[PDB]
């Protein structure tokens, strides 16, 4: 079978150059109409065509995306090489490469198979961030009643979250975190309860961000307003 | 923009037929053969079809592919639990001299009755307020299927410049759930009389509301 | 035979052809001055077999012709006599008793274009190689694979010519190159091209 990997950085500084680099096995780039193709795709959003690199050096770019594209090939080192200048945090994804099987020009007419064997694909994150721990705030329950907290202003990812120190699994469910315009996470944890218990059991939530050694308990308690 | 159209949505019951629709132009569709792909939850897209109906070895007779003039579809039977993915066109822009994905189809397979969402708005915390920040907090849990829009407003105007909302994720109860946040400065939360957080799913709308007057 | 050769018609036409459709110039009854082309610096290559190129001037044969074409640089290295390659085999061949001469430039500010130049056309698929001077230039549906084609063009079932794509910023070994192929025939009857 044919089997890609992509390589390179995973974190990059804003107006840094990403490289990243692809390599295959299962096939050669000298073989007539093969052509190795890259994709992105932001988190949650569609795939995004990038560039092809075709067996004879040919090369195709995104329009919009063109002044910042350079890609070349190595046949004998069974790679390509693909490097994006000026990184920007939109550009925060996750990058393929794939074969393209067939992919000829003549003049203004085209064969493109399409790319029949991807890549497993790598993750790029574009911050000016510096490593921070979470603030973690309770949602008291507004009284079944639900309650949980509030992991706010962190990076990178990720945090993870337990209840009374995993001793509460039952109805506990965290959510995937938000990335907001500041540059920092934030997420949140739920517990859903019988509003009789409001009074009587007791929920701390133990946050737990391994890059800034930081590890924080809160006490979820019902208001008295 | 997208130079290829994709509905967002697609879902039946399960053994039950489903298609994908995909619009262009004749600088792509039109005039370039169309390949579909498969998108699992987590990894990479496989390829379904190309050459506009030919399958790969390994696809089965379930997945099928056509083309008229400038639209393509792909058509899905006899669906199964782990056939829900997103699903892709994909072709060459001759205009555009490189290729082109559409936005991509999130295909659900019905194999569950519709739940209602369970809806809680917190107001911002006692500590938040005291470090001079603000985040009202619209939680959502037990819905299917996974798919609800989420409104925010202030006075009754709307309000998207604080919104941040998460794509639904599964429960353990295997239900869905999801979250979205209006991040505010303790100013714009004392200013405003009240705010409310409205979650539409299968055409209700419900909603819950919060004032600093408390 | 007092008027002159007419080889400006050959080196500096307004257009040349693709290398799989080689255009063929019939060349008698003319002075053929062969040293004004050797000694100008503006070709990058000007290979004789079979005759000595500082001696053209010198020679008479029984008829000249002068076959053009446009390739890649690092293609004029095929067109020798003997040579592999998809030019030597698909496009243009030289036999392995070639006698004349091979000439070619750098035609980068004429055939290069800002976006490409994908016009020039040369033959990437063929059954068989070509046999020397053999011109193809049909265009039928080339079966890559085991599928019959039925000629409907797809996966392994391809239109026989690909575009060459001339960047202007191209590296010189993919910029585009006028070649001109001097073939002097070898025949014992009278002479018809003759040099000074
Ligand atoms: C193929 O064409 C080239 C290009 O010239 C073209 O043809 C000539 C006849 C004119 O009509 C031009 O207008 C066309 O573009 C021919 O090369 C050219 O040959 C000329 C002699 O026949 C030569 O003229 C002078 O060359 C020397 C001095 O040139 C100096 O000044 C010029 C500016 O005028 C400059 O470009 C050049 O670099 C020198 O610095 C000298 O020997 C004489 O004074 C002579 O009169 C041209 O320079 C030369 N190149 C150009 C660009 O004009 C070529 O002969 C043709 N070959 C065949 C086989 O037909
Ligand atoms: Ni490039
Ligand atoms: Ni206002």
């Amino acid at each position: 079978q044919i089997t890609l990997k992509e390589s390179g950085p995973t974190l990059v500084k804003p107006t840094q150059t990403l490289t990243l680099t692809c390599s295959f096995s299962g096939f050669s780039l000298s073989t007539s109409g093969v052509g190795v193709g890259w994709i992105r795709q932001p988190p949650g959003k569609a795939l995004e065509w990038l560039a092809l690199i075709d067996w004879d050096d040919n090369k195709y770019h995104t329009t919009s995306l063109k002044t910042r594209l350079t890609i070349s090939k190595d046949t004998s080192k069974n790679q390509v090489v693909l490097t994006m200048t000026n990184m920007d945090p939109v550009d925060t994804a996750t990058y393929y490469c794939a074969r393209i099987p067939g992919f000829l020009r003549y003049r203004n007419r085209y064969y493109y198979y399409g790319m029949d064997v991807w890549g497993q694909g790598t993750t790029v994150t574009v911050s000016s961030a510096s490593t921070k721990g979470p603030s973690v705030f309770p949602l008291a329950p507004s009284s079944t009643a639900a309650l949980g907290c509030l992991v706010k202003d962190y990076f990178p990812e990720p945090v993870t979250v337990s209840w009374n120190s995993g001793a509460l699994t039952s109805g506990v469910h965290t959510f995937p975190a938000v990335l907001q315009s500041s540059g920092l996470y934030s997420l949140s944890s739920v517990v859903t309860v019988p509003s009789s218990s409001l009074g009587t059991q007791t929920y701390i939530c133990n946050v737990n961000h391994k890059p800034s050694n930081t590890k924080v308990d809160k006490r979820v308690e019902p208001k008295s307003c | 923009e997208l130079v290829l159209t994709q509905p967002p949505s697609v879902s039946a019951a399960p053994g039950q037929k489903v298609t994908i629709s995909c619009s262009g132009s004749s600088s792509n569709i039109g005039n370039n053969y169309v390949s579909w792909y498969q998108q699992l939850p987590g990894t990479a897209p496989k390829l379904l079809i190309y050459d506009n109906n030919k399958r790969p070895s390994g696809i089965p007779d379930r997945f099928s592919g056509s083309k008229s003039g400038t639209s393509a579809t792909l058509g899905i039977t006899g669906l199964q639990t782990g056939d829900e993915a997103d699903y892709y066109c994909g072709t060459w822009d001759s205009s555009l001299s490189a290729g082109v994905f559409g936005g991509g189809t999130e295909l659900t397979v019905l194999g569950q009755p519709k739940a209602a969402p369970s809806v809680t708005l917190f107001p911002p915390s006692s500590e938040e307020l005291q470090a001079n920040k603000a985040t009202l907090v619209c939680l959502i849990s037990d819905f299917y299927p996974g798919a609800v829009t989420v409104a925010w407003k202030a006075d009754g105007s709307p309000v998207k410049a604080g919104v941040e909302t998460t794509k639904p994720s599964k429960q353990s109860n295997n239900k869905y759930a999801a979250s979205s946040y209006l991040s505010l400065t303790p100013e714009q939360w004392k200013s405003h009389r009240s705010y409310s957080c409205q979650v539409t799913h299968e055409g209700s709308t419900v909603e819950k509301t919060v004032a600093p007057t408390e | 035979i007092t008027n002159l050769c007419p080889f400006g018609e050959v080196f500096n036409a307004t257009r040349f052809a693709s290398v799989y459709a080689w255009n063929r110039k019939r060349i008698s009854n003319c002075v053929a001055d062969y040293s004004v082309l050797y000694n100008s610096a503006s070709f990058s290559t000007f290979k004789c077999y079979g005759v000595s190129p500082t001696k053209l001037n010198d020679l008479c044969f029984t008829n000249v012709y002068a076959d053009s074409f446009v390739i890649r640089g690092d293609e004029v290295r095929q067109i020798a006599p003997g040579q592999t390659g998809k030019i030597a085999d698909y496009n243009y061949k030289l036999p392995d008793d070639f006698t004349g001469c091979v000439i070619a430039w750098n035609s980068n500010n004429l055939d290069s274009k800002v976006g490409g130049n994908y016009n020039y056309l040369y033959r990437l698929f063929r059954k068989s190689n070509l046999k020397p001077f053999e011109r193809d230039i049909s265009t039928e549906i080339y079966q890559a694979g085991s599928t019959p084609c039925n000629g409907v063009e797809g996966f392994n079932c391809y239109f026989p010519l690909q575009s060459y794509g001339f960047q202007p910023t191209n590296g010189v070994g993919y910029q585009p190159y006028r070649v001109v192929v001097l073939s002097f025939e070898l025949l014992h009857a009278p002479a018809t091209v003759c040099g000074p």
